[PDB]
RNA sequence: GAGACCGAUAGCGCACAAGUAGAGUGAUCGAAAGAUGAAAAGCACUUUGAAAAGAGGGUUAAAUAGCACGUGAAAUUGUUGA
RNA sequence: UGAGCCCGGGUCGAACGGCCUCUAGUGCAGAUCUUGGUGGUAGUAGCAAAUUUGAUAGAACAAUGUAGAUAAGGGAAGUCGGCGGGAAUCUGCGAGAUUCCCACUGUCCCUAUCUACUAUCUAGCGAAACCACAGCCAAGGGAACGGGCUUGGCAAAAUCAGCGGGGAA
RNA sequence: CGAAAGGGUCCUGUAAGCAGUAGAGUAGCCUUGUUGUUACGAUCUGCUGAGGGUAAGCCCUCCUUCGCCUAGAUUUC
């Protein structure tokens, strides 16, 4: 899940920030020197702050869409029913003229 | 568009049907009515024109070409037709002993994984004193025949084409009765037929090809069958002379092939059949020559072509050296041929 | 594991760049674009969005310096790591072959990926200086275990096996040594004296690795260790 | 204490967790849902295998009575056969 | 005759029937009927709400175009426009000599730029509207009523993609 | 046959680097120079018809090289 994935990454980014600065320094190059391990044996790791934001930005414009696309459907199911009753009232009406 | 054209359908077969043949009338002497070949590819010409009449007459005219590679044919077959009040029938087909490898890929579809078996008891047949049933095929068809075609096939063995499966074509023979031409049939048996000897000089014809099916951008558009009518032989090239390009005008000994050889198709060492215009069908695809139905109509017909040069330019690019001996001679020495030398 | 061995490292090639990657690029078949003709106006950016489709997990690059000295810029795609390692001393394919009384062309067995042997490198702490051991060596381990795929000896037919890859660490695990990668390739040739004798045939090239630098990403990231410039906190 | 009453879509909304579960801001609205077997004697044990699942084997008068359980129609579905 | 009744075969396990009367909450195809269950549509549409936050999994791809805009170019049309700048040519750096264009429009199209909209396959999940039964064509079929029927033309399984024919004032 | 090479053929335009007082000029140093010299300097001259590419839908090689071989799953009188 993207979301989990910030929510790890914003809790990286405060113990990075809440560490000291030497050691900001020092741990940096440890979970770089351990990224490029697991990565290089293959775990394609996910942490990207772009990339990240830019996949939810694609998931609400795809949810905005299917929305959209429910209002359209719906409307024409309502359009049909609401014409069926139209025209059985219609024909009930010509039958009270006959 | 036409519609004697439309639906627009794919050709059922590559090759390429023939449907109608010449009329046959007795007097004439012996001949075969049709030939093969492969479309190598166009050059440019320039010709002294010898119409009268004409604006441009007696003037250099430059025209577009096509070149068909056409090995020499081999003759593998005959087959008498009778004549019903149902059309024509094949009654019966004789063949030939020692059919080659390709007429029996032509035969096979799985070559690689097929034991070499086809028509091997024919061939025993043939040997066993059978001949017999060989005379009497060979008289059932001059007795009961009204027409008779020779199985030709085409030899890619000879042709430059990665392809291996031979060609083959029922060629009708026109021109005498019935036994004589059975009899010019049994001696054409198992012997090469040249396109010097099948076709012949500055002469009009029908050609029959696949035209291309241009493929990935209401249907099928492409790959039609089409035989187009009225197109005239002007040269015929021998391969073995490497003069075949060379015309009388100019002494230049090359052959018809451009320097660098022919785009998509390689370079040609056989008798080669030039022809005026456009031409339907692609490069590598197989081309069916064949006699007009009818007698010509126009001077275009008998009007008798003589030639000047054959645009030898490489055509994979926009070349102006038409042989390698006056390249090598106008660009000088290079660095790289003086350090190779 | 694909990898493909690419000169774009370098602004202009030459016949014993040319050579050698094309050894490399032997070295590395059957998991290699051995078709690969590198152009001029090619970049890495064409070159890693070509390994992305086509499934590449590393990539080699040679590069030439204005001095005339040769980088080897081992990639794993198609984000990183970049490891820096520079020539030292190199031969050609051609070179061994004239030299070895018996030299052996290459055949089917190119059919087979050669097995990785690695020697010398540290894996565990023998001093606590894990400055080099547990940040520099487990990568290296860890980079050519995955560049070459990985061996299961309990399934790998010893029919196949047919190639070796060496590499020797000239270095001591105190930390005390020259520090340099020696890279060769060997051709096994099994001979029955069941007792089998094996035989290592040089198959070339020898490669002089002097581990220079290092990078996060495909030739970006920060400068992880740089062996003469160390840089303040 | 009784009935020429109804017998689980009936009879009170409720034969059983029923004004329960649930909905609504709120006044209020408000269901569905009974039966193994005489007695659990509710399948020991072996063997598949990630399961609300099988093959043996056992209990019972009967398990195609196995807590999906008194009997088990039609709609609909599958295999075999014509 | 009929609504119905009796028996044979299987299942099944606790009550039931014939006749005379008495009684009634007593006989279903419809009610866009009630409840419950189950179909075609359909493994289709589409991944959309539902099923400590939220959340289909791989493969791909980065294109194709569309709408709305721009004190940009070109072409076209109409007029009462055309008879300093740019583009060139000729000649021996030459005041060097000579040739072509510049307008406006409440007019049309294209190309250039901006914003917005756009994306496939395989796995997994997976509905809804609607459904008396089904759809070749021609003429006839009194009541501008045809899918029934008559006479003909004919008529060969099953898929994917285009396509056009029917459904009084 | 199908993976390098070689040759052919087209394409672009004369590669890096080196050597030229060639280079609008600029700032210093000496006995002051009719190739003064040291540093910077787009750009021009020779190596250099150079360099590089050339099949993914261009040709030809005598082994130019090296490799691959009678498979394996179903169906049909």
């Amino acid at each position: 899940d993207p979301k989990s994935a910030l929510m790890q990454l914003e809790a990286k980014k405060k113990r990075l920030e809440a560490l000291p600065e030497e050691k900001r320094k020092e741990i940096e190059e440890k979970e770089q020197w351990l990224a490029a391990r697991r990565r290089a044996e293959g775990i394609k790791v996910h942490d990207d702050e772009s990339l990240l934001k830019k996949a939810l930005k694609r998931k609400e414009a795809r949810k905005k869409k299917s929305e959209r696309e429910w209002k359209e459907r719906i409307k024409a199911v309502e359009q049909s029913k609401q014409e069926r009753q139209r025209k059985r009232e219609e024909n009930i009406r010509k039958r009270r003229e006959e | 568009g036409s519609l004697a054209f439309l639906p627009r359908k794919r050709a059922a077969r590559h090759r390429g049907r023939v449907k109608s043949f010449p009329k046959d009338d007795p007097k004439k002497p012996v001949h075969l009515t049709a030939a093969m070949g492969y479309k190598a590819g166009m050059t440019t010409i320039v010709r002294d024109l010898d119409r009268p009449g004409a604006k441009a007459h007696k003037k250099e005219v430059v025209e577009a070409v096509t070149i068909i590679d056409c090995p020499p044919m081999v003759v593998v077959g005959l087959v008498g037709y009778i004549e019903t009040p149902r059309g024509l029938r094949s009654l019966t087909t004789v063949w030939a002993e020692h059919l080659s490898d390709e007429v029996k890929r032509r035969f096979y579809k799985n070559w690689y994984k097929s034991k070499k078996k086809a028509f091997t008891k024919y061939a025993k047949k043939y040997a066993e004193n059978n001949g017999a049933s060989i005379t009497r095929e060979l008289e059932r068809i001059k007795k009961y025949c009204t027409v008779v075609r020779v199985l030709a096939h085409t030899q890619i063995r000879k042709t430059p084409l990665k392809q291996k499966k031979a060609h083959l074509m029922e060629i009708q023979i026109n021109g005498g009765s019935v036994a004589d031409k059975v009899e010019f049939g049994r001696s054409l048996f198992e012997k090469p037929v040249t396109i010097d000897t099948i076709f012949e000089k500055d002469e009009m014809i029908d050609v029959i090809a696949v035209t291309k099916g241009h493929g990935f951008v209401a249907g099928q558009m492409g790959y039609h069958h089409r035989t187009s009518v009225n197109h005239k032989i002007y040269r015929i090239g021998k391969g073995d002379d490497e003069a075949n390009a060379s015309t009388e005008t100019d002494l230049t000994k090359k052959k018809i092939t451009p320097m660098g050889g022919f785009v998509r198709y390689g370079e040609v060492n056989n008798d080669y059949v030039m022809i005026k215009g456009s031409v339907p069908g692609v490069k590598k695809r197989i081309m069916t020559l064949r006699k007009s139905l009818f007698t010509h109509t126009s001077r275009k017909a008998l009007e008798k072509v003589e030639l000047k040069w054959i645009d030898t330019s490489s055509e994979f690019g926009h070349g102006a050296f038409q042989t390698a001996a006056e390249k090598k001679q106008f660009m000088g020495t290079l660095k790289k041929d003086l350090q190779t030398s | 594991p694909k990898s493909m061995v690419i000169r774009i490292g370098a602004g202009e090639v030459g016949t014993s760049v040319s050579q050698l990657c094309t050894d490399v690029r032997k070295v590395m078949e059957p998991g290699t674009a051995s078709r690969l003709k590198e152009r001029k106006a090619n970049r890495l950016r064409d070159y890693v969005t070509m390994c992305g489709p086509l499934g590449v997990t590393h990539l080699l690059l040679f590069s030439r310096s204005t001095s005339g000295n040769v980088n080897l810029r081992l990639v794993v795609a198609p984000r990183g790591p970049t490891f820096h390692f520079r020539v030292e001393k190199y031969s050609l394919t051609k070179d061994v072959r004239r030299a070895q009384r018996h030299p052996k062309g290459g055949g089917k067995e190119y059919m087979t990926p050669p097995l990785l042997v690695m020697n010398n490198f540290t894996d565990p702490k023998s001093d606590a200086h894990s400055k080099v051991p547990r940040h520099l060596e487990s990568l290296t381990t860890t980079a050519f275990q995955s560049l070459f795929p990985p061996i299961n000896p309990q399934t790998t037919p010893l029919k196949s096996i047919r190639r070796v890859l060496l590499l020797n660490r000239e270095l001591s695990p105190e930390n005390d040594g020259k520090f340099v990668v020696n890279f060769r390739h060997y051709l096994i040739t099994t001979k029955p004296v069941e007792r089998r004798a094996v035989k290592l045939v040089e198959l070339g090239p020898r490669m002089r690795l002097r581990m220079t630098k290092v990078e996060e990403g495909l030739c970006s990231g920060k400068v992880l260790w740089h062996e003469y410039v160390s840089k303040s906190k």
